[PDB]
């Protein structure tokens, strides 16, 4: 029984590895060596959004392209307009410990989660003004690490109990559950079609789950430590994973291979977040070294370095328009680089 | 019976049909080059066209 | 600028004032992180209650918020990073049973050497002191069977045993405290310190103990800030 | 006005009025303040730590001392050489009124700033349960503004700035007129109050630290190097500040008040009084030279870092 299952699993893994090796007919470095590298990138601070009194743990842009919600340990969800420096809303929090924040594409709803294990959805478009608890999602057995808005009625949330859950806002029930991770799910990224999503966990591996089917279509490995964050390529066939090994591994969906890896001797600390440019040429990654690195997605070279913040750089994001990059650290100061 | 579920998941994952690593790299390069002209971060847009100006 | 811009600026200023007032109100309290095990009897100590379980108490002039994490697996290295600014970590360990004592020592050494807790001090409560005294004085469950180093070890001559405590009881108490403090000092660079104590689960002085230890921690932080500059 | 009769003799230039004093003190103070500023800049590059108001005050203090030395010593050395001349340069009461203003500014700023720093340390030690850095900079600016405002008083009356012995510096006159006595008493009173507040607060802080240390640790729970170092720092601050600044303030308060007026009706000043004033100004000036040494350099951590 157990021996037969183990033998079958080993045979399947060996066959998968053989197929992966066979499909590796070349390397992206050889193909891209003929592309002229992009010159040095120098970005300077344009906005220094300040007012948070504690350590900022999350950030998320908005469809308006000038909107970002920041959550900190003081227990405040602050919605900032990127163009100006005027706060729009300063929602308070029941629990001061919040680790994940998400902005709905429509802009009428926001989601928050943390150690409380209960996700709170707030309706920005209040009928009579003021923002309160529009909905509460409960049922998880651990802290929520990430969440994203598939639409205005469905929300996908990844918890620290090694699971992900798709909830219906109107019904307030777990319409779907995804399981299979061995470690805490610390990352989650939505594809442009909002149908298949890649999620990482502490198992040093990532899995692609289809929302419609809810099955592990593909599983990728290679990282030597936990995957802190993941970002999905704009094209729709690749993504990038950042871990504590001071490495950023870019994989592919159709190829089913680890396309490339980014690492340097100087950098030794882990990566807190990852992001992609509008065209995906530039990869953004914040480090515990209090800095951000812009790598060339097609040259495996550190194109640029952004220096700021006096403490750990935790959250990173890129506006949909691609005109600015937002980064939030434990210094209690967000920043916008352009 | 977690072993059966793991075996089924492994079979489903192996059921995919990989095309080519070189083809994927070429597609990624083509996609990057197609939108290379719409990357304000890569190409600094004119200061008059930059909303964050002061 | 304009009417809409003026209204937005006024709203932003009001919001900023509200945040400043809330921060001023909330900066006067202290935060503590409670840790231990199932048998440690964490909830028993600090007999006041005025996932996350929050307790509030108010010693003579200050108020403390003790935060406890429940329903969490052994992989504490992830959420522990959240409590990198707490004033202290109240680590409660059961000092009666010896089979799980080594597990508690391993947990304490893991907490002490954590990367994100290299500045947070630890207030150690060796709970179940009465049970430990009864067990050691009962002539059963010899500590030697679980700790070979216990034999051939004598209490320091310049010592202050508790009044009326039997020599064996004080010897065992000092052995446990010495083990914990050795793990504390071996890897310590002087940035953070461990304060040991002996509770009884029927003592009302635990709140005052925490108050005094936190006062000392803040004083040492201030002294380091003054000197290093 | 602004110039009073005085003439140096032959032997005086060799021993007491020799130019080596000004150059030596200025160079030593400038080097010490530069080293202290380098250490502070390194610490800031390390990062502005929490409760950094003390760092703000220390930066203000070292900056004020450095600027004061660099400003006054240059004029004094130039006059010693033979570049400036009060009878030829700015003869219309133009130049050394600025010298007196800057001298008062840089003689008053260190005392008030030290009092503020001592108050902060006393609050942080005796009452730990009490708490941006904007407030620190606001306080530093307020202290500088108060010092300058006091310095500017003789411009609008009361005070009088005049060139004094050995004809190389220009300072408040020790006259018997109402304005002169008023300004002298005001300056001495503010200096004495600043020194006394610093001494009292530092003494209370040291008493609290001694109570904490001598108080039995029971289990030898702490190596009290940190509390010993702070006690040494506070004792050095108290002794240096007092012994350096009190004599000059006492002298300038006593000279103005005297049954036989110090300055004669014609404006002459006794040679003994001039020499005493010069010596007291030198000993007071040494306070700025020793200030960064006591506050910053005389630290185990700083000395260890600068060892290699
Ligand atoms: C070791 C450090 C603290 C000393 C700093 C102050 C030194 C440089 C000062 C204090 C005493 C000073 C000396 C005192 C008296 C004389 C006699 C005469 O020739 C004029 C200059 C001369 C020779 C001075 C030169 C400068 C001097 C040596
Ligand atoms: C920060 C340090 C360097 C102090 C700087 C203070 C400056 C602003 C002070 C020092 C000396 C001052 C001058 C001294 C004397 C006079 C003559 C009076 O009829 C008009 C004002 C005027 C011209 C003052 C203007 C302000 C002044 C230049
Ligand atoms: C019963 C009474 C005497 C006990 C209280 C006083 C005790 C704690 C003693 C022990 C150490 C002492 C201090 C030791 C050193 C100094 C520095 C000196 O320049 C002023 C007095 C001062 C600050 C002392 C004040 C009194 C003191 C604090
Ligand atoms: C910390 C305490 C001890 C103060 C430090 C010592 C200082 C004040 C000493 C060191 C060198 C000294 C000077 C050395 C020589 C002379 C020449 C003499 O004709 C008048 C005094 C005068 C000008 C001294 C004034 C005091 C002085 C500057
Ligand atoms: C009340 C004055 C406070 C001054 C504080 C300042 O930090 C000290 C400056 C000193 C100045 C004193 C002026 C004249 C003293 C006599 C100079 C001489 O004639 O040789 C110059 C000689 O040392 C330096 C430069």
């Amino acid at each position: 029984e157990l021996d037969q299952l183990r033998q079958e699993a080993e045979q399947l893994k060996n066959q998968i590895r053989d197929a992966r090796k066979a499909c590796a007919d070349a390397t992206l470095s050889q193909i891209t060596n003929n592309i002229d590298p992009v010159g040095r990138i120098q970005m300077r601070t344009r906005r220094t959004l300040r007012g948070h009194l504690a350590k900022i743990y999350a950030m998320h842009w908005g469809t308006d392209s000038r909107l970002l919600v920041s959550a900190s340990q003081d227990g405040k969800l602050i919605i900032w307009d990127s163009y100006t420096t005027n706060k729009v809303h300063a929602i308070p929090l029941r629990s001061s410990w919040v680790m994940t924040c998400a902005y709905a594409p429509s802009g009428n709803y926001v989601a928050c989660g943390g150690l409380d294990n209960i996700c709170s959805i707030y309706n920005l478009k209040t009928r009579e003004g003021n923002v309160r608890v529009s909905r509460e999602l409960a049922g998880h057995t651990g802290y929520l690490s990430c969440c994203r808005f598939l639409d205005d009625n469905q929300i996908v949330t990844s918890s620290g109990d090694t699971t992900c859950a798709l909830w219906d806002i109107e019904t307030g029930q777990q319409t779907t559950t995804f399981t299979g991770h061995t470690g805490d799910v610390m990352s989650l990224s939505l594809a442009p079609d909002t149908r298949l999503f890649v999620s990482g966990a502490c198992d040093a591996s990532a899995k692609l789950w289809d929302v419609r089917e809810g099955m592990c279509r593909q599983t990728f490995t290679g990282h030597e430590s936990d995957i802190n964050a993941i970002c999905f390529f704009p094209n729709g066939n690749a993504f990038a994973t950042g871990s504590d090994d001071a490495t950023c591994r870019l994989f592919d969906l159709r190829a089913d291979q680890e396309l490339m890896t980014y690492s340097h001797d100087n950098i030794i600390c882990g990566i807190t977040s990852v992001s992609f440019s509008k065209s995906g040429r530039l990869l953004l990654a914040g480090y515990d070294d209090f800095n951000c690195n812009v790598w060339d997605a097609l040259k495996a070279d550190r194109a640029g370095v952004l220096a700021g913040h006096d403490n750990r750089v935790s959250c990173l994001g890129v506006t949909d328009d691609g005109m600015a990059v937002a980064t939030g650290s434990w210094d209690s100061f967000l920043k916008i680089w352009n | 019976a977690q072993a059966r579920k793991l075996v089924e998941q492994l079979k489903m994952e192996a059921n995919i049909d990989r095309i080519k690593v070189s083809k994927a790299a070429a597609d990624l390069m083509a996609y990057c080059e197609a939108h290379a002209k719409e990357d304000p971060l890569l190409t600094p847009v004119p200061a008059s066209e930059n909303p964050f100006r002061e | 600028v304009s009417a809409e811009d003026k209204a937005a600026a006024e709203r932003s200023k009001m919001i900023d004032k509200n945040l400043r007032e809330d921060g001023e109100k909330a900066r006067r309290t202290l935060r503590l992180l409670l840790l231990g095990a199932d048998n440690s009897g964490k909830s028993t100590i600090v007999k006041q209650m005025r996932g996350i379980f929050e307790t509030k108490f108010q010693v003579d002039k200050v108020n403390f918020h003790m935060f406890d994490v429940g329903g969490q697996r052994d992989e504490r290295r992830k959420w522990i990073q959240c409590f990198n600014d707490v004033t202290a970590i109240i680590f409660v360990v059961d000092s009666s049973d010896y089979n799980r004592l080594q597990e508690a020592l391993n947990d304490f050494k893991s907490i002490w050497n954590n990367r994100w807790l290299r500045t947070i001090s630890v207030i150690l409560f060796l709970n179940k002191q009465d049970l430990l005294a009864e067990k050691v004085l009962a002539g059963k469950s010899k500590i030697e069977d679980y700790f070979p180093e216990f034999a051939r070890y004598t209490t320091p001559e310049d010592a202050t045993p508790e009044p009326g405590e039997d020599p064996r009881v004080t010897r065992a108490k000092y052995f446990i405290r010495k083990e914990f403090v050795d793990i504390s000092t071996a890897s310590g660079d002087g940035r953070h310190i461990c304060y040991p104590h002996f509770t009884c689960a029927v003592d009302t002085e635990n709140a005052r103990r925490i108050f005094n230890d936190c006062k000392d921690i803040i004083l040492q932080m201030n002294l380091r800030e003054y000197n290093l500059v | 006005p602004c110039f009073r009769p005085t003439n140096i003799t032959l032997e005086e230039r060799r021993l007491i009025a020799s130019p080596w004093f000004a150059a030596s003190f200025c160079v030593v103070g400038l080097a010490s303040n530069l080293l202290a500023l380098s250490v502070l800049a390194g610490a800031r590059q390390g990062g502005s730590h929490t409760r950094s108001s003390f760092l703000t005050f220390l930066c203000g203090l070292v900056l004020t001392d450095f600027l004061g030395l660099l400003v006054t010593g240059t004029i004094v050395v130039s006059q010693h050489a033979a570049l400036f001349e009060w009878h030829a340069v700015d003869p219309g009461c133009r130049l050394c009124r600025f010298m007196g203003v800057v001298m008062i500014f840089f003689g008053l700023s260190p005392l008030l700033l030290g009092a503020a720093m001592a108050s902060e340390r006393y609050l942080g030690i005796t009452r730990p349960f009490s708490r941006s850095q904007r407030r620190a900079w606001a306080t530093v600016g307020l202290v500088w503004a108060a010092a300058l405002a006091l310095g500017l008083l003789p411009l609008l009356g009361v005070g009088r700035y005049t060139v004094q012995y050995p004809g190389s510096w220009c300072f408040l006159t020790l006259g018997a007129e109402s304005g002169d006595v008023a300004f002298g008493l005001l300056f001495s009173m503010l200096g004495g109050l600043s020194v006394g507040l610093s001494f009292l607060l530092n003494t209370v802080s040291v008493a609290t630290l001694c109570h904490v240390y001598h108080g039995q640790e029971a289990a030898q729970q702490r190596p009290r190097d940190s509390e010993v170092e702070m006690m040494a720092q506070l004792l050095g601050i108290m002794v240096v500040a007092s012994v350096c600044w009190l004599p000059l303030l006492v002298f300038i308060a006593q000279t103005v008040l005297r049954n036989p007026p110090a300055m004669s009706p014609a404006g002459q000043l006794s040679r003994t009084t001039e020499k005493e004033l010069l010596i007291y100004l030198r000993v007071a000036t040494w306070n700025q030279i020793l200030d960064p040494w006591v506050y910053i350099l005389f630290r185990r951590a700083v000395l260890r870092r600068l060892q290699p």
